[PDB]
């Protein structure tokens, strides 16, 4: 099961991630900087963005979501409840369940048999070296290169400064002396078209890394540690997990702001085994990109399903013309 | 000489007390690449002159000078004879060399 | 065998192959610097690289993904299957395959019929004094002269700085003197336009190095030990094994960056036997002297066979345009 | 076939004939004093060097790769077959044929008759007195003068770090009890322009040293002891063999770095008897020495064929332009 | 030698007992070539002066000693007063000795 | 004399029982003929300070000792009154002898 | 006394069972002009240590002795106090003198 | 009797078979009239052993003798309290002696 979605969004007057202007009134959303052909030499330029460390906690915080109300939701450390980022510390020679079990960080078989987020997300304690790589990848957030390319300028920051004002049990707007918390506090919002290569590897949930695989007799076999039915409860929440993606439920200061979404156009491919990762919607080209290799994909034979919304994707390959993004997950999840 | 008051100013703008923060036209000052970008953010820096006028007297600070007419009139050529951003760099620079100053504003 | 890749790729929002500081909060990414003419005398210039090992261990860890699925590939080492770069330590004399058979560390034509991994990418023992040369040699990822000629400055590092955070049951933050594991570090990030010119000599695949050629009568024969047909599947999943090469799995920190990939244009150059190694595509002419040095290969009486992505390579010169990657794979393996 | 070749290269991001380190996790490149006039007084700088060893043992490789193919190609010695550079040493009474044939170490008129390698390159057996002079002369591989004489520093060593991290069935990095193979291995790399100025007297090939010239009656013959055929294959694999050397197959440590190599420009020179050696590359005004060495010799009675590439050399001496190395090499294959 | 003072500030960022730790100014200023880049950095490292003010009295330490006047109208002939790059690095990573030692700064 | 302090630094980040391997920077120390890359040098050892200070306790020894900062206010006027390099070698070379031995580093 | 630990720490450089032979370092610590010549020639010997190190465990041979820091600081003290070029020709070719002995080690 | 043993090392150098001669050194070691010139003189005696000691095996007699460290440091303790020549000249003609006697080396 690996899946591989992207497209292009919009994101409108939105402060997600921002770099917080180095710990000051004036805080300012991070940028990052990206070349473009301008059919005159690659030049660079500056443009705000989403990093994908983002992308990948609210990844477990959707997976979170969407497992606790299965009915094998009791297998989660206690600080996935409370949206821990952090899967294991320093000085943290054990772990604690939501139900207060304690957990050793040796033969990490156990470890992927009673915890469900380091299975997914992976984990590392440094005391005992034991490692996990992250069964899902995140693509960074930048703006569509079309898009950059056409604005030529329009920073794309509004610097909107929001102030808070208190006084105290008089009524009194104070001076310095008192302090009174009186500060300025602007914020800059960012506005555009971006693009989203989010993808996820499910074929080894579950199966530990030492040994993915075990032979009986010259035979391979999934070494599946957990019973079945939860390593398919594990892959339904994950596959659900992206529905508070597409639908505005990313970024810092969700409460303030909760930015303007709305998916413009997408192209997923499910498959059974390993795939080509299918290429970022940061290029303006990427649409004959992704039919060239889907179709290239059928030709040498891979059983890939493919998957458009707003994306024309020719007329001879097989493609399901998808209506929303939480019937998709719907698609996706009957194949199991 | 000549760069001691508009930094005198622009340090002015931002220190101790003087509870008005705009980090962002200093920082487009000094970072800016053309005649355009230093022209606006000298405007926007001196947008600024009538609510520091206004604050000197509410915490009883001593007046701020105002920059002449004669600094930004002379910069209106010093600025307008160059043809590579290399050259106007560390004009911004020096437009920013008193811009964090342990100056004594608010003796 | 002997396939030669050259080619211009575009990469954005990465911070592959970092050296991590060794364990500080501020990492940085591999930096190494080269000579342009610049037409006014030759300069050197620091820019981020990525150095060979990372496209090596990669290729490894491919060519074993896509390996493990063919029915000969139970013969494949035991920590191969956890995408281990290790071969061999310095004093074990025995390893351990994938259905934990033991093999020994002497007499390499046995070692390379019972480990395929280890035939392809070679491997030393110091104990007991074997050795096998490398037959997959990776080059660097470069930015391009043309590109690196017409930015004069812009460093394109951003150094985006991202923390973690960690709260007990509680919800504390906690302070220093409880620890908590609350760091908050950086990362540095990196985009331009790179060259690859990464070379197989899959000729040799099973042959053992003591022995290349067999003399029955005055007659050479190749020395293979392997079946026929096992050797076939050792050819096509190491030349399967470039699909995710240019997908954009190469690197580190893949689970949260998974660079913006895609693939500017390529030539390729399959041939029989040995032949000139392809020019990198650093440089800003490489066009024309791979143009002319295919032209009097062909001439001179070589089997020279060669595809090409989004360049010219003139009209006097066949060639087959391919209008992807693994369309490309799909051609190397059509003569088997 | 007294032929001479020396050039400009563009040798980047090489780790080319190491110091090796001797064991300290930190090995350095080679390093060598090059005097310089500066305009103000001979001073000597440090420089980054690949000794003509490496440029003779990869020109062995080539053309035993190259003499393989030949039907005549079970003439060699059996470790040449896998690159031994080694001929005799310490007592070596006997020698091995390619097919198993036992060869003696006395009248060395047969020794070249049966092992082309030992007749091209040379050897020498301390326990008989027989020995040869190699037919191939190679000269220090050093960057140019002006190029360091306009890089005022810069040392060009950027000292990257590697790792290799090994991880057990339980998945845990260990300590030095189980020694867990964990080490850092740095290596310094280097980028310039350097030169080279590889010289072939193959008109000697095939004739012992002892006697080189028979008279008849009072008229000299060349004393050829292998068939005319054998001597014309021979000469026509140590021409090829320059193939893999301004390819990119020079050096060592070929598998992880593959240096990006480029030919700047070249000189060639082929005659039919004695002539000057060519000048080297390294020196700013090479060309000019050049155009006054082959016109003074053209005009003193010598049958001088110049090639070049890259350099003008006037008009008034004809030249031909190649526009690679390998039509250079069938343009010295059609004048055999 | 008005070194001292802006060392003691260039270190104060970097130095252990605060919660700051970003030392990509230093590395900056480290590497400087050109007139522009140097004073650049070195400003980008002032401009966290007062993180470093509102910080200091969390953790009851003294607050930090912001460079004096005199060291920055020092600085300035004593850049320009050069040509030669030769002689521009030794004063464009002479700060640095000082960000990294092992005095008392928070008593 | 303010060299054996300085030596015990660059020993710690050469000396065993440690993960980090730096030869290159007691290199760059050794053979480094002029006054600006032996600053250089002094740089390059002294970068990585917070690396040994939160790797000394990892395995329990106590941790390293920086040279004082009278140690640092000496070598700048030790330096400056070398004028021939003739002498500018032999504090480099003893500095750099002081970076190998075979002391108790830290138990 | 004092100098036969260095002595033999030369002579494992260049004694049998350990395949370095550095005829070179040895020869440059014997012939010295000048005492900055003769620490550069003792940096180079001393700078092969860690080889030797685990060159020693390598085959289960014992570990040789480095030099201590006061037999280092002592060597110093006495560099710089010889001043012409007669005793420090004396003292250059005493410490090299039995790097080609007949010691007993790596038994 | 610790000056036979010196004496048969130095008449390895010349005497039958032994296929390199070095008179040169021996006559050094005799002429030598500062007790410095007699401390080349031995170290050039000395710097061919390797010589010798792996080319004694290529003919298969008896490998020589090369000096034990105890009786070089004696050599060189005695160094130091000959403040005459008059001295020097009968112990390096002692020493230089045993060079040309009837040593039976390897038979």
């Amino acid at each position: 099961m690996y899946v591989r979605i992207s497209g292009r969004i919009r994101l409108n007057a939105h402060s997600l991630n921002a770099q917080g202007g180095g710990g000051t009134n004036y805080i300012e959303i991070t940028k990052t900087k990206v070349t473009v052909r301008t059919e005159n030499g690659w030049t660079v330029v500056e443009v705000p963005a989403i990093t994908g460390n983002m992308l990948k906690h609210w990844h477990f915080v959707g997976f979170v979501d969407y497992f606790k109300t299965t009915p094998y939701g009791v297998n989660l450390t206690e600080r996935a409840l409370r949206y821990n980022g952090t899967r294991f510390g320093q000085g943290e020679t054990t772990a604690t369940k939501a139900n207060g079990a304690t957990v050793q960080l040796n033969d990490e078989a156990t470890i992927i048999k009673e915890l469900a987020d380091a299975d997914v997300h992976g984990f590392l304690a440094p005391k005992t070296g034991r490692r996990r790589v992250s069964l899902v990848k995140a693509s960074f957030i930048l703006p569509t290169e079309d898009f950059i390319k056409e604005v030529e300028g329009e920073r794309l920051i509004t610097a909107i400064k929001h102030n808070r004002v208190d006084v105290d049990e008089k009524g009194a707007i104070g001076s310095s002396k008192e302090g009174t918390a009186q500060m300025l506090f602007s914020r800059e919002y960012a506005t555009g078209l971006y693009g989203f290569s989010i993808v996820l590897d499910l074929g080894l949930v579950g199966i530990p890394q030492g040994l993915p695989v075990k032979f009986e007799e010259n035979q391979p076999r999934p070494n599946i540690v957990i019973d079945p039915n939860e390593r398919k409860a594990r892959i339904e929440s994950a596959l659900k997990a992206l529905i508070p993606m597409l639908s505005g439920y990313i970024g810092a200061n969700l409460a303030r702001s909760f930015p303007v979404f709305k998916v413009e156009e997408l192209v997923a491919i499910a498959s059974e085994g390993p795939i080509p990762a299918l290429v970022h919607g940061f290029y303006e080209d990427y649409i004959e990109a992704n039919r060239s290799i889907i179709k290239n994909a059928r030709a040498l034979g891979f059983n890939i399903e493919v998957f458009t919304y707003n994306v024309d994707l020719g007329e001879d390959i097989e493609a399901t013309k998808v209506s929303s993004v939480e019937e998709l997950v719907a698609n996706l999840v009957k194949m199991v | 000489g000549w760069i001691r008051n508009i930094g005198r100013y622009l340090s002015y703008l931002v220190d101790d007390t003087f509870e008005e923060y705009a980090y962002d036209v200093v920082d487009g000052i000094a970072k800016a690449r053309t005649q355009e970008e230093l022209l606006e953010g000298v405007y926007k820096a001196l947008r600024l002159a009538p609510k520091l006028k206004k604050k000197a007297e509410s915490k009883g600070c001593p007046p701020p000078r105002i920059p002449s007419p004669e600094d930004i009139e002379a910069l209106e050529e010093k600025v307008e004879q160059l043809s590579n951003p290399k050259d106007l760099r560390k004009l911004a620079v020096s437009l920013a060399l008193w811009a964090f100053a342990s100056w004594n504003n608010c003796p």
